[PDB]
RNA sequence: GUAUCUAGGACUACCAUGGUUGCAACGGGUAACGGGGAAUCAGGGUUCGAUUCCGGAGAGGGAGCCUGAGAAACGGCUACCACAUCUAAGGAAGGCAGCAGGCGCGUAAAUUACCCACUCCCAGCUCGGGGAGGUAGUGACGAAAAAUAACAAUACAGGACUCAUAUCCGAGGCCCUGUAAUUGGAAUGAGUACACUUUAAAUCCUUUAACAAGGACCAAUUGGAGGGCAAGUCUGGUGCCAGCAGCCGCGGUAAUUCCAGCUCCAAUAGCGUAUAUUAAAGUUGUUGCGGUUAAAACGUUCGUAGUUGAACUUGUGCUUCAUAC
């Protein structure tokens, strides 16, 4: 037991499989955010549905009661924390028009790409597996670290990484023992 | 009627039976997503085709 | 013209539901308790049966086709079962009187194709994965 | 690396450490490793115990 | 009044002639332990919920009962009954729905493991003990995470670009873009194994010295591809044959559905089968349909139980202020 594991299951299905009008639109998301498969396209769509209908359940209530502020602002606290929500869109009627791509801009795969460490959208997403990425104490293998807005000033390479110069091959350092030897 | 059930799989008895044996084993799925634009961008300029099909051989 | 919108009426108003549950003829499929009666293998998913004989069925008109069908007996309830084999050939993959697993036929219980009186489709024979035998993934045990 | 949080149980002295001393935890630097049972034969041995009265000296040949 | 720890038709005796019901009572029936609860969308839900939590129950079929505060106890006993134990034939023993095993059975399910460090408990008890409880081997039932390469010019084709020239036309082409078993640069960590760590001890995860790719390796598929429903009127074969196929229908000699190859697609470590279930389904409906005829008003009128019921039954004001302005 006890409490085995809560479901919280992602990989939300499409209600119609072979629509061309969604078929072209998903690959434009991969055309910029070159993700692993279509399930991760659901995964951020899975996320905003928690943001969509729950905030929509606030809108049917009136000003001014507690939960439209209490659950209201604490959403907006976290929504401006993650960095998709600016200061001009403060009220709850300004948050439902948030598109899916703003969360995609905050992704660790492309935040290192819009920063000058990666210089390509496919040279970006391969470095996270080999762990040449550090945030202030910690290296992260996970490409889905998706960063809060305060964590923009600190994202860079690792110290144990070959950049900037820790075991710089190290397989290439054995390679000079092969061709020169 | 149960007269004769002999020729069951007759077209499996008249096969030419040619194989594949070749053609450059594919890449992984994210790399499979990468090629889906070079055949989709400029080739594929979408001019006046007058009722044309995308995956036509000839 | 009818329907009972009185407020204090609810004691009428769920008796008058259940009195008309078995009108909807696709809702006695479990409610009357007949799944142990005549779904001819007993209300489970599939059936570990035994092959009886290869029968000479004919397809429905206007389609003179011979689906080369089989006869099955079951060890669960012991009745006579008429099944059907896909993927032409495989009568040389039957090897009659074998412990066979048999699933349904994909209409929730009716005659589907041109094939009358056969409410099943085989998926397994002899515990050795009938499907992958045409593509020769698994080696078929002969004896 | 560079981040390994653990714990430390700084006793006042050695004999007061000998008062609490969680032995299966102390055994990482244990100076005291005795009494391997090993928890399987003992209940079998105690099963042999319940049919012998007074002496409890018929348990030699069974180990 | 008896018993019972105590209410009491609990139960004896004496007495009365009653409790109950169309507001579905008593009767049977269920592949029905209740419940906290579980899965799907816009609500209203209909399905279920054996199964870690809680509560009520049983230790083969049933039934009595000792001891104790506390069982009608079964890892206590007794009977009989069932099915099986041993015996020198006189006797004695038996319940794994405790754990791990087999056997049978059926579509249908794990090591004859280790440990009391955790959590609780046991008592005379800090100390003893507990297949409780913990860990491991088992496990594509699941849920979460995420490797299959990344980068370079030439290249080879398309385009912008400069420009000749323009119903034509090429070059400076080329950030780009592809194909390149062309060439690489080789970026690397799974595997890999010191030591380490975590552990009762051990593994495994993290850390990690030594290892580690020109792919043929360190190699992903499974299913399709007539319409539904996404994408070859490609080829060979075949000739209403074999088949295909949820349905619509394709095969009857120049096949877009069959068998192969070809390419194309799908989702991707997952795809498929069948089987029940909800959604789609406003085709179980109060919200939310239908009754002329497409399925459909008792032929009839009264008529209780039903169920729904008119109206009428203490207030606008009057003056002022907080108060909008």
């Amino acid at each position: 037991g006890r409490i085995p594991s809560v479901f919280s299951k992602t990989y939300v299905t499409p209600r119609r499989p072979y629509e061309k009008a969604r078929l072209d639109q998903e690959l434009k998301i991969i055309g910029e955010y070159g993700l692993r498969n279509k399930r991760e396209v659901w995964r951020v769509k899975y996320a905003l549905a928690k943001i969509r209908k729950a905030a929509r359940e606030l809108l049917t209530l009136d000003e001014k009661d507690e939960k439209r502020l209490f659950q209201g602002n604490a959403l907006l606290r976290r929504l401006v924390r993650i960095g998709v929500l600016d200061e001009s869109r403060m009220k709850l009627d300004y948050v439902l028009g948030l598109k899916i791509e703003d969360f995609l801009e905050r992704r660790l795969q492309t935040q290192v790409f819009k920063l000058g460490l990666a210089k390509s959208i496919h040279h970006a997403r391969v470095l996270i597996r080999q762990r040449h990425i550090r945030v202030r104490k910690q290296v992260v293998n996970i490409p889905s670290f998706v960063v809060r807005l305060d964590s923009q000033k600190h994202i860079d390479f690792s110290l144990k990484s070959p950049f900037g110069g820790g075991r710089p091959g190290r397989v290439k350092r054995k390679n000079l023992k092969k061709n020169q030897g | 009627v149960h007269g004769s059930l002999a020729r069951a799989g007759k077209v499996k008895g008249q096969t030419p039976k040619v194989e594949k044996q070749e053609k450059k084993k594919k890449k992984t799925g994210r790399a499979k997503r990468r090629i889906q634009y070079n055949r989709r961008f400029v080739n594929f300029v979408q001019g006046f085709g007058r009722r044309r099909g995308p995956n036509a051989n000839s | 013209m009818g329907k009972p919108r009185g407020l204090r009426t609810a004691r009428k108003h769920v008796n008058h539901r259940r009195d008309q549950r078995w009108a909807d003829k696709d809702y006695k499929k479990a409610h009357l308790g007949t799944r142990w009666k005549a779904n001819p293998f007993g209300g489970a998913s599939h059936a570990k049966g035994i092959v009886l004989e290869k029968v000479g069925v004919e397809a429905k008109q206007p389609n003179s086709a011979i689906r080369k069908c089989v006869r099955v007996q079951l060890i669960k309830n012991g009745k006579k079962i008429t099944a059907f084999v896909p993927r032409d050939g495989s009568l040389n993959y039957i090897e009659e009187n074998d412990e066979v697993l048999v699933a349904g036929f994909g209409r929730k219980g009716h005659a589907v194709g041109d094939i009358p009186g056969v409410r099943f489709k085989v998926v397994k024979v002899a515990n050795v994965s009938l499907l992958a035998l045409y593509k020769e993934k698994k080696e078929r045990p002969r004896s | 690396g560079g981040r390994s949080t653990g714990f430390a149980l700084i006793y006042d002295t050695l004999d007061f450490a000998k008062k609490f001393e969680p032995k299966y935890r102390l055994a990482r630097h244990g100076l005291f490793e005795q009494k391997k049972q090993t928890r399987k034969q003992r209940k079998e041995r105690r099963n042999r115990m319940k049919k012998v009265r007074g002496t409890a000296k018929a348990k030699i040949g069974t180990g």
